[PDB]
RNA sequence: UGACGGCUCUAAUCUAUUAGU
DNA sequence: ACTAATAGATTAGAGCCGT
């Protein structure tokens, strides 16, 4: 009998420091960390598009009723949840026809096909947002399903990227998402049936569209203070590797600071998935001094974490630009070792939260699994732990885990109860990318807003 | 008739907090009077707060604070309440509820210090929560203006911290612990006697050639017909190793790592369980990166065995249970036996297309539930247990290793309702 | 790309060993 | 040194469906 040890679930803040520890119930509860006025809303899209648009946000400013109200919390409306305005009668519109969309798509090259489309509507959003007086605070581009797979060096990451520039965020909305219902595959059922989780669709849109505006939906505080939680995600260029990084760490006032820091840190090497002495030293240099600058002091150790184990050069590379009294952790996090444990007597798959200790530098972690207060898994079968193994320095096996379990619960792109990978993992993979989906920018944002 | 909750707190600060309950409070129904949130611009407030307290107010709410007990206009308030408590012998009616951090139930007015306060001090939700237990328990009777938010937040409420019980709950994992294994490992030298590159694979019992050394828990004069001139081999040159050594990771020896060791080790594992595939006769699989393993059609009774159906049949095809156990020795030696399903059209050939099978795959997976994938993959294993209590692999003439037949298990200390 | 999860099919790198150039 | 092979490992990507 091997004994699982179970990890408490981490706390996020909301409103009036109260805490809850689903995003959904602390928002319809409490309400957002941060409030902002109200969102302007900027539509660049046909016709067909805008009126879809102007009918979605006018929907979900009522509370939305899902079949199953019991396991997912319903919507209790944007103003209702958020507290600021959004409204559909204050849209920035800027009309792409779809005749324009045609001479596009018909050109031969794959690469002049996405490209113009990209071009196309960056174009607009750039112009009205140096011609235009009226002050849009998201770009919502209601993009026609013709876009998505005629077009198909990816239109989504090409469009992010060439925005990086002007600093503008962006919430891209298939057609085929806001009216789902009349969307359908020549049986009469949409494409995707959007019916039973019609809040689950209304509250991940809404506080998307709370955070790229300037919210904070929340906030998280089960961390231990001076630590600089940085991830670290390798993507192939084509030999090239870009290492974007991702970090969170409280300030003084017990406020996270998750940003990025960020740039494509090349490895033409034959050896992949690693960093060479100089570009290692420039990127822990980096995230040292962000988080001087947040804080005053260093940090007094910093948890480096990966999908990629280590080796030698690159941590001494770690060590030698590290200052006193700064501890290092290296944890790797993959998602590939089978060890399903199905349940004794039952139909509900294994609880998320517990934790196999394997020894004192290894763990498995159920981070997916059933979870009690949704009363519905966000999986659907047995769930795959991930292996937490501490690659290098010195550190707690069970404190490690708690701390992992904990950046799995700062994911605003969606609002669900918790994410199987860390999000800082997971957020670093969608910079990487973004910004690799084009040229070379000398600096990127360091806002999450404009990436996700 | 006095159906209203009345709210006391101090007037700058308490608000936040006072808002807050006070709309769940309407929310769920309860007729609530707030100072701020219910005084008529223009009245006489103390006319008007005094008479509701005596005649409107069936519960009284004050929101203690650090604040809110030094601030007269509130003490006020709680002066006619415990006057009116008196007359409507209702215990009962000052609840006063703690929100404060620093306040510490000993600098309380003596009013209030013989009642039982309602904690919000480390979070609100619980307070609240506790608020509706002792409202419900008073049978305080609440209008239902929009009965679905009523019921809904009630919901919210109630389900906030629950569900963690302590009860403990045993998990059958895929992992097999290694019963039996060789105690000795040894290094033929058929080098001198093997013709350049001789498959290894061919091999009755799984070697690998080492360097010059066939590794392998095989006996030294064992592939006599496979391998000429076998017995003309001199046992000398085979090099003896203990394998438990191995397992400890202590045989460190020039010759060979240590960890090189393992990975021949799980090398041979793993051809020594698809060696026993063949013996057992099940029909293989290739896969990305793997080799699948399943049971044709008609060679089970009825397709079933230990009453699961490990071979079924989904749309045009055959559903199979496929496996693919792959040898683990960190820390703990287990082959992990994975669960797959594989198709076939006539029971036997499987559907070529990779298309056709891994859509087929994602539409028979969303059939089987955790509890279905435990039973069609422990009676797959009891189906392969050579013994009664394990299952073998050659590895040689004498040479052998068992491996318990029901999987590892695990224990956990907290469940859930699992409704 | 509202999201999330699983899975499949590839591909490469590292390690060991031998062969070959 | 450089390629080729047999593995185990450890990474990535595509891709196809569920919820
Ligand atoms: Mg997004």
């Amino acid at each position: 009998m091997k004994e699982l040890i179970y990890i408490h679930e981490p706390n996020i803040l909301f409103a009036n420091g109260q805490k809850c520890a689903d995003p959904r119930d602390g928002l319809a509860l409490f309400g957002p960390f941060t409030k902002i006025y109200g969102i302007k809303s900027g539509v660049v899209g046909t016709q067909y598009g805008l009126s879809i648009f102007k009918n979605y946000i006018n929907h979900i400013q009522k509370p939305i009723y899902n079949a199953n109200n019991i396991t997912r919390p319903m919507f209790p409306g944007f103003e209702a949840v958020f507290g600021c305005k959004w409204d559909a009668d204050n849209v920035v519109f800027k009309e792409v026809t779809k005749e324009e969309i045609e001479k596009i798509l018909y050109t031969e090259s794959n690469h002049k096909r996405t490209y113009d489309l990209v071009s196309l509507f960056i174009n607009k959003i750039i112009t009205a947002n140096k011609n235009e007086d009226e002050k849009v605070d998201v770009w919502f581009l209601v993009i026609p399903d013709e876009i998505y797979q005629y077009c198909r060096a990816q239109f989504h990451d090409q469009l992010k990227a060439r925005l990086l520039e002007h600093t503008i965020p962006t919430q891209i909305l298939r057609e085929s998402t806001l009216a789902w219902r009349d969307f359908k595959n020549k049986f009469g059922a949409p494409k995707r049936d959007f019916s039973k989780i019609e809040g689950h669709l209304a509250w991940t849109i809404s506080t998307a569209a709370f955070y790229k505006a300037g919210g904070k939906p929340w906030k998280l505080s089960d961390i231990r203070s001076g630590v600089c939680y940085l991830g670290l995600v390798y993507k192939q260029i084509e030999p090239k590797n870009a290492c974007c990084a991702a970090q969170m760490f409280l300030d003084n006032g017990d406020g996270t600071v998750f940003k990025g820091e960020v740039g494509p840190w090349y490895n033409q090497e034959k050896h992949e998935f690693h960093l060479n002495p100089k570009e290692a030293k420039a990127l822990l240099t980096q995230a040292l001094n962000s988080y001087k600058e947040q804080n005053g002091v260093f940090p007094k150790e910093i948890f480096i974490h990966a999908k990629t184990k280590f080796n030698g050069q690159e941590w001494n590379a770690f060590q030698e630009v590290t200052p006193e009294g700064t501890n290092l952790v290296g944890v790797t996090i993959t998602k590939t070792k089978p060890l399903k444990l199905f349940k004794s007597e039952g139909n509900y798959p294994i609880m998320r939260g517990n934790a196999f200790i394997v020894n004192e530098r290894s763990a498995f972690l159920w981070t997916v699994g059933y979870v009690p207060k949704t009363e519905s898994t966000l999986s659907m079968e047995v769930p795959n732990p991930i292996f937490i193994e501490i690659n290098k320095g010195e550190a707690d096996i069970e404190q490690v885990l708690k701390d992992v379990l904990a950046l799995t619960k700062l994911n605003y792109n969606a609002c669900i109860y918790a994410d199987g990978v860390p999000v800082t993992l997971r957020f670093a993979d969608k910079i990487g990318e973004i910004l690799t989906a084009s040229t070379e920018l000398k600096a990127p944002p360091l806002a999450f807003k404009y990436y996700i | 008739a006095r159906n209203k909750i009345f709210i006391s707190h101090a007037a700058p600060d308490d608000n936040d907090f006072t808002k807050w309950l006070a709309l769940k409070l309407i929310a769920l129904g309860y007729e609530v009077w707030c100072d701020v949130l219910f005084l008529d611009k223009g009245a006489d407030f103390w006319k008007v707060i005094d008479k509701e307290i005596r005649e409107g107010a069936i519960k009284f709410l004050l929101a203690t604070s650090e604040i809110a007990i030094k601030r007269d206009g509130v003490l006020k308030e709680i002066a006619v309440a415990e006057k009116v408590k008196k007359q409507l012998k209702d215990d009962n009616f000052i609840i006063p509820l703690i929100i404060d951090e620093n306040l510490s139930y000993d600098d309380l007015p003596p009013e209030i210090i013989r009642l039982n306060a309602v904690d919000f001090k480390k979070s609100w939700a619980v307070g609240l929560q506790d608020l509706l237990k002792a409202l419900d328990d008073q049978k305080v009777e609440k209008n239902s203006p929009d009965p679905d938010k009523s019921n809904a937040l009630y919901q919210q409420i109630f389900l906030h911290n629950k569900g963690i019980i302590e009860r403990e709950e045993i998990y059958d994992s895929n992992w097999f612990s290694i019963l039996s294994f060789p105690k000795e490992l040894r290094f033929h030298d058929y080098e001198k006697l093997m013709p350049k590159g001789f498959d290894v694979r061919e091999l009755t019992y799984p070697a690998v050639r080492y360097k010059n050394y066939l590794c392998t828990f095989a006996w030294e004069y064992d592939f006599m017909h496979q391998l000429p001139k076998t017995e003309t081999y001199n046992s000398s040159q085979t090099i003896r190793i203990p394998t438990e050594e191995i397992l400890s990771g202590k045989y460190d020896s020039p010759f060979i790592g240590n960890f090189e060791c393992q990975r021949l080790i799980v090398q041979l594992l793993n051809k020594a369980f698809e060696l026993r595939m063949k013996e057992k006769g099940v029909r293989e699989y290739p896969m990305s990166n793997k080799m699948g393993y399943w049971f044709e059609k008609g060679k089970l009774e009825k397709d079933k065995f230990n009453k699961v159906l490990l071979v079924g049949k989904q749309k045009d095809k055959h559903w199979h249970f496929g496996i693919s156990a792959a040898g683990k020795l960190y820390p703990f030696p287990v082959l992990m036996i994975s669960s797959h399903i594989f198709f076939t059209k006539d029971g036997k050939e499987l559907i070529e297309s990779k298309k056709i099978q891994h859509a087929a795959r994602r539409r028979q997976g969303k059939n089987w539930w955790n509890d279905d994938w435990r039973n069609k993959l422990l009676a797959f294993v009891k189906y392969l247990s050579d013994d009664e209590n394990s299952f073998y692999l050659e590895v040689g003439s004498e040479e052998k290793i068992y491996i318990s037949n029901e999987p590892v298990q695990f224990v956990g200390k907290v469940s859930y309702n699992m409704p």
